[PDB]
């Protein structure tokens, strides 16, 4: 983390593979922070729809309106998980 | 299934707990008795080979023999006596002799040991009084290479004994010269040594039974090797890993590493949670022993970890044990007189191959050097068990099975029964009927089975110690010499033929109808056809090539003289192969099939016998093989519980198409426990020897020849028709080789629908469908041809499901659900769970797989129980089920309990149902019906229904308009609420019970309110039809787009003009 922040802005784009590494090594929020940096939704959707939560994920769905099966499909699985098949 | 022919030769005087003493090469065995005192020198088979009795040079005294111990190698015993004497015994070796290799057989070089032992010479050793101090002579033990003696008295001496042995005129003597004169400090109980190098050093241990464990080396000197603060009770020493271990009296077991100045070093110490205590290896590196209670303990020196094996029979006691490492059996005998043999594949490796009742107090086991187990019973009882397969023998008329180690039960399938009782063992058995003989070594003793009444009359004996022989209808063939003689059973000799000491000595000789198969011991097989008159051989010897030693232990041959079904041992032990060997004689071609797959051991291997004058029999019948190995639904049990009453290591009868391709499976079939053996095939029938209803084993009546169908032969009891079940025997091979278009060919020219339900099954197991509708149709069975057009029409692309469907109907329901579980089909598994009355199962798959379907099973529950009229249970299941809305009110008003009902909802059934939002709006409902306004009110408020509140509050006379107003403002700030989240996360919903409110308006003239109220309602139509009135027209637009309705804009359109 210290030096992705050594990285300048216009070196933030390589922090988007950086941001790779926070997963395998279950650093969850440096990876949401350098992602937030790069402007990266798509991952970003990947990590709070692996976290359980929906807030923050909706916020980023619409501001990408895109990637709207990016949640929808985890959210349809995961309501199923609690019985909510209506 | 094997069982131990016992042989117990009596001896005058008293058997000794611990003085037996077996060879662990040569199969040898020898005991001490006492009053009067002697030794008892006997084979391991059992019999007695010869007795010594006290030393020479005594003088009118017998003296006891208190220690026996065997030469490693040589053919020597050495016994130590009770007034300081000790005696050698050697017998002329056989091997001196330089006679030819003829010794093939087992009784030849029993008789050549037997006259050779006769001759035998106790030899003294001079001054071994002297040596020992005049005191008994308690213990002695040789060298691993036998070089060395040491022996121990009972008065606190310990003495070398040196072995020289010097050639002579004839034979080869024996020497014992003492060296040293070694002072203990108590009578030595046990002498074991250490061997320099894993595989001539002096290195032993002496356990006096106190607590000193002195070693002694070539130094002289009695040096300590480990000594613990308890009394030791035994040592028990591996020789190959140096291992020593040490047990107290107190349940403590210490283990040592043996050094090179036999000094140990403790590595694992253990504690274990009137009979002493016995310890004996279990495997390398693996120690089993048992405290005199119902469980083994086996302990891992590698791992540490120690595992109880339990008995699953209580009130057992072990009283002694021993093992055989070369085939890894512990032999554990009982106080009761129970022997149980466990043979290996620490606790979960093991298992019990074996249970045998001799029925006495075992005083020890001891094993000989072939696997004999001798045993030590009753204080001065001797019994020599050998393990024999079980002697079991068809015909084609009747069936002679051995039971015990004389009791041959014989029973045809008309219903006569005899029992045959031999003078000796029996050791073979050969049926022809009325034709009986059997085989005990020695001589072979034929009779005759007289039906009528049930006797059975001795013909005669042939003094012959063939292990292979067979008696026919026209003559008895034995063995006798290189030549096999075929003779009458008036030994009249029809016939013989010779051959030659290179072709070897026939040792299996198997006959049946007019054909017999003849086994050498060098793998030389002949077929030949018996005659009237000769014995025509068909081809000359062939070698049969196997892909330690292979040595065929049983050969059987089909009708045909042609296949041959071939059983085969390895090893000299004789350890049973998990192989089956098909010989096809004409193509001159081998196959063989492997049941270690399986995880099975055979036992037994038999043809298909036809019956006599039976010659509509064919090929395909004459192919078949049969082998015997060994490794909410309250009406429902009640149905098999006859069969489960009849039931009062697992069984596989498995049976195989013999195919010149190779060999087929085609089909396996478990047994009961009352089902002991299988005695032979009679198409279309198994012949398992069973013990009848609530019988016993052990008894020699309780046998009764029973007859189970083909697993392939359902529905075809009548056993008449012929064309039938040869085109069934042909379907079957079909099946099992996979070309079901021949199947269906054969099926065809069936009527009898058993042949069909057989293809609907062939289908379900090969995934075939168009057939199997045929199948099902020819059966008249509707119910599953239906079932399966529907599968078909629902699920066209899934012929998974229609699989499961045809199984489902053909009765085959765990089949249908582990497909169901393959083809993903969850919903229909639960369907099936339900349909079978398990609704256990369908709740937990229901809450484990698919969390859907389980309201279908509650309600599916609340209509089973409402149909077995348990309301108590019906209510409460609906309303698990959420429809207590429609469903719970249903069985409340059709049973007449509305009175119930009544004072439930006036406010177990009062703990629930009272607060229930749907059953206060279903009351709130009834009661309108009722013209109960104002209750119906009070219920909907209960319920909070805005709807029906505004609803009736505007329709009463005056109209509450007030408290409407009040809830229609609260429902539309509810949903600008909603409205306003939405627009904080970045026309709100509409409002159905302010339609009401604009009803009156609209009544009332109020038309701007009335039309407010419309559109936050969300009524378009009464917006445009309020809109109207007045003068307005541009509320008349954005009223119509907004409910995306072409007819209103197209109204609103043709209105403007």
């Amino acid at each position: 983390m210290k030096m992705c922040r050594s990285l300048p802005t216009s070196e933030v784009t390589l922090i988007t593979e950086c941001a790779n590494f926070f997963r395998k090594h279950n650093a969850i929020p440096f990876a949401i922070e350098a992602y937030e940096k790069v402007q990266d939704h798509q991952a970003l959707i990947g990590i709070y729809v692996a976290k359980g939560d929906w807030r923050n994920a909706f916020t980023i769905l619409e501001k990408t309106p895109t990637l709207a099966r990016e949640v929808y499909v985890p959210w349809a699985t995961w309501l199923a998980d609690n019985d909510k098949f209506d | 299934m094997s069982l131990f022919v016992v042989n117990a030769p009596g001896h005058e005087g008293q058997l000794k707990e611990q003085l037996i003493v077996a060879h662990k090469r040569r199969p040898l065995l020898a005991t001490a008795w006492v009053n009067p005192p002697s030794v008892l020198i006997t084979n391991s088979e059992g019999e007695v080979l010869t007795q010594v009795a006290d030393p020479p040079g005594s003088t009118g005294r017998t003296h006891q023999p208190t220690a026996l111990t065997w030469h490693p190698n040589e053919e020597l015993l050495v016994i130590g006596w009770s007034n300081g004497e000790m005696s050698l015994w050697s017998m002329p070796s056989v091997s001196s002799l330089a006679l030819g290799e003829d010794y093939t057989t087992a009784a030849a070089r029993s008789a050549v040991q037997l006259i050779a032992a006769k001759a035998a010479t106790q030899s003294s050793a001079e001054g071994a009084t002297r040596e020992h101090a005049s005191g008994a002579v308690v213990a002695s033990e040789w060298s691993t290479r036998g070089l060395y003696l040491v022996s121990a008295s009972q008065q606190r001496h310990v003495v070398m004994w040196m072995l020289e042995k010097i050639p002579a005129e004839t034979s080869v003597t024996f020497k014992l010269k003492p060296l040293w004169s070694v002072q203990s400090r108590e009578p030595v109980a046990r002498i074991i040594h250490v061997p320099s190098k894993a595989s001539d050093d002096i290195s032993f241990l002496l356990a006096d039974g106190g607590t000193s464990v002195t070693a002694i080396n070539e130094d002289q000197q009695l040096f300590p090797c480990v000594t613990q603060q308890e009394q030791i009770a035994s040592v028990l020493y591996d020789a190959a890993t140096r291992t020593l271990v040490t047990l107290t009296t107190t349940s403590m077991i210490e283990v040592y590493a043996v050094g090179e100045d036999i000094k140990g070093t403790s590595t694992l110490r253990r504690k274990l949670s009137r009979i002493a205590m016995s310890m004996v290896w279990a495997s390398p590196g693996v120690v089993a022993f048992g405290s005199g209670d119902d469980r083994l303990r086996i302990l891992d020196l590698s791992s540490g970890s120690l595992d109880v094996l339990l008995l699953p029979q209580p009130d057992l006691h072990v009283s002694s044990l021993a093992t055989f490492a070369a085939k890894g059996t512990m032999i554990v005998g009982t106080v009761e007189g129970f022997l149980v043999v466990f043979q290996h594949h620490e606790a979960s490796q093991w298992e019990a191959m074996t249970v045998h009742q001799v029925g006495k107090c075992v005083d020890r086991v001891v094993l000989t050097a072939l696997g004999d187990v001798a045993l030590c019973c009753g204080g001065s009882e001797l019994q020599v068990l050998h393990e024999i397969i079980r002697k079991r023998a068809w015909d084609g008329v009747a069936a002679a099975t051995q039971i015990s180690s004389d009791m041959v039960v014989i029973e045809s399938i008309t219903g006569c029964q005899c029992l045959l009782q031999n003078k000796g063992n029996v050791h073979g058995v050969s049926i022809a009927f009325p034709n009986i003989a059997l085989w005990n070594g020695s001589q072979i003793d034929f009779y005759m089975i007289d039906e009528a009444t049930s006797e059975i009359t001795f013909i005669n004996f042939v003094l012959t110690t063939s292990p292979a022989f067979a008696i026919h209808r026209e003559g008895l063939i034995y063995v006798k010499g290189n030549r096999i003689v075929f003779e009458t059973m008036q030994l009249a000799p029809i016939a013989q033929m010779t051959f030659t000491e290179s072709e070897g000595v026939p040792v299996i000789m198997d006959i049946m109808n007019d054909y017999l198969v003849v086994v050498s011991s060098k793998n030389y097989l002949r077929l030949a056809r018996i005659s009237t008159r000769d014995l025509q051989q068909l081809g000359p010897a062939r070698p049969l090539t196997f892909p330690l030693e292979v040595s065929v232990s049983g050969a059987r041959v089909n009708a045909q003289g042609r296949r041959v079904a071939l059983m085969s041992t390895l090893g000299p032990l004789a350890l049973p192969d998990t192989r089956i060997w098909v010989y096809d004689s004409d193509t001159d071609k081998m196959s063989f099939f492997d049941f270690g797959s399986r995880n099975e051991i055979p036992n037994s291997v038999y043809w298909n016998t036809p019956e006599p004058n039976t010659t509509t029999v064919g090929e395909f019948e004459y192919i078949l093989l049969a082998c015997e190995t060994y490794q909410e639904n309250y009406a429902e049990k009640k149905a098999e519980l006859e069969d489960a009453r009849r039931e009062s290591r697992p069984h596989n009868i498995v049976t195989f198409f013999a195919t010149h391709d190779g060999l087929v499976l085609q089909n396996f079939a478990p047994l009961r426990r009352y089902q002991i053996c299988l005695v032979g095939l009679t198409i279309p029938d198994f012949l398992l020897a069973s013990v009848k209803i609530n019988g016993d084993p052990n008894n020699a009546e309780d046998y009764v020849i029973e007859q189970k169908r083909l697993r392939d032969f359902e529905g075809l009891k009548s056993d008449k028709d012929v064309a039938v079940r040869e085109a069934l025997m042909k379907f079957s091979y079909y099946a099992t080789i996979g070309n079901m278009d021949e199947a269906y060919r054969c099926v065809k020219s069936i009527k009898n629908p058993a042949a069909w339900q057989g293809l609907a099954r062939l289908c379900v197991t090969s995934g075939r469908l168009d057939v199997a509708a045929v199948c099902l149709a020819t059966m008249e069975d509707c119910v599953a041809a239906r079932a399966l057009r529907e599968a078909k029409e629902d699920y066209p692309d899934d012929q998974d499901v229609q699989l499961a469907t045809l199984a489902l109907g053909l009765s085959m329901t765990e089949e249908a659900v582990e497909l169901l579980r393959k083809s993903k089909r969850y919903d229909l598994l639960t369907d099936v769970y339900m349909a079978c009355g398990k609704f256990e199962h369908a709740q937990r798959h229901s809450e484990r797989f698919d969390r859907a379907r389980i309201r279908p099973v509650a309600y599916k529950y609340a209509q089973f129980m409402e149909s077995l009229q348990n309301m108590d249970a019906a209510i409460m299941w609906y309303y698990n089920a959420k429809c207590a809305s429609t469903d719970v009110p249903r069985i409340f008003f059709q049973t007449n309990r509305m009175h119930e009902l009544r004072q439930l909802m006036m406010i177990t059934f009062a703990t629930i149902f009272p607060q229930n939002r749907e059953l206060l709006l279903w009351w709130a409902q009834h009661s309108e019906r009722r013209h109960n306004v104002q209750e119906a009110l009070r219920f909907y408020n209960a319920g909070e229904d805005v709807y029906n509140i505004v609803r009736i509050l505007c329709s009463l006379t005056p109209p509450k308009l007030d408290s409407a107003l009040q809830l229609v403002n609260k429902e539309m700030d509810k949903a600008k609420m909603r409205f306003q989240q939405q627009q904080a996360f970045a026309e709100p919903d509409p409002v159905g019970s302010a339609y009401f409110v604009a009803q009156l308006y609209e009544r009332q003239g109020d038309d701007q309110l009335a039309l407010q109220y419309y559109q936050a309602a969300g009524a378009y139509r009464s917006g445009v039809r309020v809109a109207w009135k007045m003068e307005q027209y541009g509320v008349v637009a954005n009223l119509a787009m907004k409910s995306s309705d072409e007819r209103l804009m197209l109204e609103t359109a043709m209105a403007l003009e």
